[PDB]
Formats: structure tokens, sequence, C-alpha cells
């Protein structure tokens, strides 16, 4: 059923979090 | 989020800037596959391909910008 903008937004936060880090 | 306004619109940019790694214009499976893994959430990199398989205007099995703006702004308050 469901699951596709589940991923898209869970990606999205995720690079965000990434990105507010700094890391790599 | 249902509102729009220059936060949204700048956003989308840096979420889209952020996917297209090969800095093309647009985002692809193995561009978006690539940050899902190292992000070391779900590398279902099948599911995705199915999922742009579907979303892709042009079947050229890649998202533009204006449809990552849409598909983003579907739900999510
Ligand atoms: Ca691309
Ligand atoms: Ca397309």
């Amino acid at each position: 059923g469901t699951g596709a903008a589940l991923s898209w937004q869970a990606a999205i936060d995720a690079a965000r979090q990434a990105k507010l880090m700094g890391s790599a | 989020a249902d509102q729009l306004t220059e936060e949204q619109i700048a956003e989308f940019k840096e979420a889209f800037s952020l996917f297209d790694k090969d800095g093309d214009g647009t985002i692809t499976t193995k561009e978006l596959g690539t940050v899902m893994r190292s992000l070391g959430q779900n590398p279902t990199e099948a599911e995705l391909q199915d999922m742009i398989n579907e979303v892709d205007a042009d079947g050229n099995g890649t998202i533009d910008f204006p449809e990552f703006l849409t598909m983003m702004a579907r739900k999510m308050k």
C-alpha cells in the first residue's frame, strides 16, 4: 500500500540531519 | 506546511541539491539510493527504482525539480 511518501520524507529528514551536523 | 512560503521553495531547492549528487540538474535512483544508504536507512534501492519509475514524468527514470517540490508538498501538515 503506502510507503513511498514515508521513504521520501524519511530520506529528507535524515539528509538534513547530516547537513546540520556537518558530518562527512 | 500546507501554506507556501519562502522557506518552502528554498527547502525544495536545498533537498534537491542534496540528492543530485552528479549535479546534472536531476535526481536518479542511484543518486538517491546512495544518499539513502550512506545515511544508514532502508537501502531498498529497489523500492525507489519502482517508485521513481512511476512518478517519472518523462519516463527518463529521474525526478525533476517540480516533481520533488510537489510529491513533497502532498501531506505533512
Ligand atoms: Ca541525475
Ligand atoms: Ca522526469
